């Protein structure tokens, strides 16, 4: 069973921006998600420092990088905290409105794409390359 | 409700808020501004600060303390071994990671090191939030300038587990610089020499201040010099003492010699404003009640090397800074051993009887400046400056009479202050020594018409044909519009001043 | 009486491209309402050559301009064949449906926003300028 969920506009909105404009610094794309698995390893390096129990499902805190070119596909696996089903659905676990709201108005002021990770939604910069 | 600062030590710790132009320094609960870094696990709750350091002697096997020197270092350190071999507690290699192993509520649990600062942290955090009346997060923690990054990130964290936003970690030779407002501007192109004597460590630092930017570039020291072994000469003085007046060899209880030695730090503290202190318990040995004093020259003898050494890291320090006494222009010190009058003696000394900054308690100008710092960071505003500027302005505009009988304005009409302007001037007529300046106030083309607000005669002018001499004439106004006008021969160096006060048709025809 | 008929949805995709975009050629507003005003009265000019009749609800062919400054509006009015209701729901009667998608792949590709009218969506470039 597969459930189907619409995107909040606001970030509706600049997924599009990211396919359709045409921002030709790409390079952030990889920087974006490596960033964002080195947060989620400080969620749990934090827990971990009052509630150790955190690592007992792995003790290693990393960052893996493997492309597979006959797919034309990278995998970036983060083994930092992760999310539960509700944060994928919840906007993979952040702010999205007022982060892009803020985001877009900056873009429409003049912002790069590359300041995307400044309003915590560096993440939807993925569309830059990928077709999924 | 302003950010605050955190002095993380190794026997102590003091928090300040920062707030109208100055550092509240804040008191625990018993009234302490500055407290032990110690956590005592007992088997109801750990207590901290005085409460832990209160009952070292009954718990020492389970009080925890000086988590800063296994704090971002690795088990096999040799720092680490050096330490553990000094405990009371158990020091465990979990994953080269050092944790103390000590009973909480009777579980053997191991507690890391950045979690025994944490609670340190938490307990100043709501020593603070308890007397602002606000709950605070925005934070800055000192670490000593000689820590490494693995060291640096341990204390953020430490302050993370703790609920805080650590906003910056310092060095603890910065704060003091900035605690004695050396940072103010004005006062740069100084060198600083901060004398860090503390509780168990030594440090030395020489600090470059340009009007607020900072440069170390020396530091030197002693890391088991301290507070620490001052009050162990004092325990060797009174526990062979009890022994030999007595018969009983005190020296083997380890209760009976911490409550000496508690004795000792107190004796110690007193003596340092005084001349004299006394040691008084009862029933401290074998129900013995031990009656004795410490004069102050005997505590001198006692530790007479102790504090002679403090001066060879000083020696070291401006060695590697490649400075001589001479070069030293700010004295600063940092730690509450400073305060004991041998030290200021043999540092004043050193320099040649230069006054030492004592102005801000010795325990406190760490966190003071941590304060100070927490505040800026929070958001770029410290009673300054941009609503001076866009508050205050120069009500009418500000210049000078010259030849003819006119006024020359430099800062005009409603400019925003403080702000410095200058123009440049001759002498009117040929081959003059010097020129009069006459300072006015208004609008009028006429000085006759203006407001007089002073003169003055600018000397050390080489007599030259009119429009020869070139005289920089500076109209400098402050914040409350208190006006300085000054003015130079820029060929000769030389320069005077005045010191304001404040008031506050065809083409439609043919032919 | 207001009746909602909602937009197709790659030309709300595109509206919401232009609206985010930041583009500094802000003349194209004008541009564009002129020549569609002016393909309406060229069509009605055509209509006419068959069947004059369609020039006795007015004759002349022109567009009136009338900046209001107090309303904060631009009104362009032009004399052509105006739109059925029908057009004017069916994405303003042009194939938006058609040109707007078109647009959008020149814009991956590194097109300008001064091309829409190469499009036939030339109108939507008003939110460039226009809230509403
Ligand atoms: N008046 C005094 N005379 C002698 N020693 C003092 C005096 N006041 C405080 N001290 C000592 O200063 C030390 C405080 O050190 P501090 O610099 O706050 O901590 P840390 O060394 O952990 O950074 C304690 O060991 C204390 O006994």
């Amino acid at each position: 069973e597969v459930e189907t969920f619409a995107f909040q506009a606001e970030i509706a909105q600049l997924m599009s921006l990211i396919i359709n404009t045409f921002y030709s610094n790409k390079e952030i794309f990889l920087r974006e998600l490596i960033s964002n698995s080195s947060d989620a390893l400080d969620k749990i390096r934090y827990e971990s420092l009052t509630d150790p129990s955190k690592l007992d499902s792995g003790k290693e805190l990393h960052i893996n990088l493997i492309p597979n070119k006959q797919d034309r596909t990278l995998t970036i696996v983060d083994t930092g905290i992760g999310m539960t089903k509700a944060d994928l659905i919840n906007n993979l676990g952040t702010i999205a409105k007022s982060g892009t709201k803020a985001f877009m108005e900056a873009l429409q002021a003049g912002a790069d794409i590359s300041m995307i990770g400044q309003f915590g939604v560096g993440f939807y910069s993925a569309y830059l390359v990928a077709e999924k | 409700a302003a950010a605050i600062g955190i002095d993380l030590g190794t026997t102590y710790s003091c928090v300040g808020v920062f707030q109208h132009g100055k550092v509240e320094i804040i008191a625990n609960d018993q009234g302490n501004r500055t407290t032990p870094s110690y956590v005592a696990f007992t088997d109801t709750e750990r207590l901290i600060g005085d409460a832990a350091k209160n009952q070292v002697a009954l718990n020492p096997q389970n009080t925890v303390f000086d988590a800063k020197r296994l704090i971002g270092r690795k088990f096999g350190d040799p720092v680490v071994q050096s330490d553990m071999k000094h405990w009371p507690f158990q020091v465990i290699n979990d994953g080269d990671k050092p944790k103390v192993q000590v009973s909480y509520k009777g579980e053997t649990k191991a507690f890391y090191p950045e979690e025994i600062s944490s609670m340190v942290l938490t307990k100043m955090k709501e020593i603070a939030e308890a007397y602002l009346g606000y709950p605070v997060t925005n934070a800055v923690i000192t670490v000593p300038a000689y820590f490494n990054d693995s060291q640096r990130q341990a204390t953020k964290d430490a302050g993370v587990i703790a609920g805080l936003n650590v906003l910056r970690i310092i060095n603890e030779p910065t704060a003091a610089a900035i605690a004695y407002g050396l940072d103010r501007t004005g006062k740069g192109e100084r060198n600083v020499l901060i004398f860090d004597l503390g509780g168990g460590t030594f440090d030395v630092s020489i600090l470059t201040i340009d009007d607020g930017i900072f440069e170390v570039k020396a530091t030197a020291g002693d890391t088991h010099l301290g507070g620490e072994d001052f009050d162990n000469r004092l325990v060797n003085h009174f526990v062979e003492e009890f022994k030999r007046k007595h018969k009983k060899d005190i020296s083997q209880n380890k209760r009976a010699v911490r409550r000496l030695r508690t004795a000792c730090e107190r004796a110690k503290r007193t003596l340092s404003s005084s001349t004299q202190a006394s040691l008084e318990i009862d029933s401290l040995f074998e129900g013995i009640d031990f009656y004795t004093s410490i004069t102050r020259a005997r505590f001198e003898e006692l530790c007479s090397d102790l504090f002679r050494s403090t001066l060879e890291p000083v020696e070291k320090a401006l060695r590697d800074a490649k400075l001589d006494k001479a070069q030293i222009h700010d004295l600063v010190l940092v730690g509450g051993s400073t305060r004991i009058p041998k030290v200021q003696k043999l540092l004043q000394d050193f320099f040649n009887g230069r006054d030492l900054n004592k102005s801000i308690n010795p325990d406190e100008a760490v966190a003071y400046g941590a304060a100070v710092q927490a505040a800026i960071l929070m958001g770029d505003k410290s009673e300054n400056v941009q609503d001076l500027l866009l508050l205050d302005v120069a009500p009418l505009s500000l210049g000078l009479e010259t030849a003819g009988g006119v006024m020359t304005a430099l800062i005009k009409r409603n400019s925003t202050i403080p702000t410095k302007q200058t123009q440049i001037f001759t002498t009117y007529s040929d081959n003059q020594p010097g020129v009069l300046i006459q300072v006015y106030e208004g609008e009028r083309a006429m000085t006759k018409d203006n407001n007089l607000l002073g003169r003055f005669e600018l000397s050390g002018i080489p007599p030259a044909p009119r429009g020869v001499p070139q005289i920089e004439v500076t109209f400098d106004i402050d914040a409350n519009g208190i006006l300085n006008v000054t003015a130079t021969d820029k060929s000769t160096g030389k320069a005077n001043k005045i010191t304001i006060t404040n008031d506050k048709p065809t083409i439609e025809e043919v032919d």
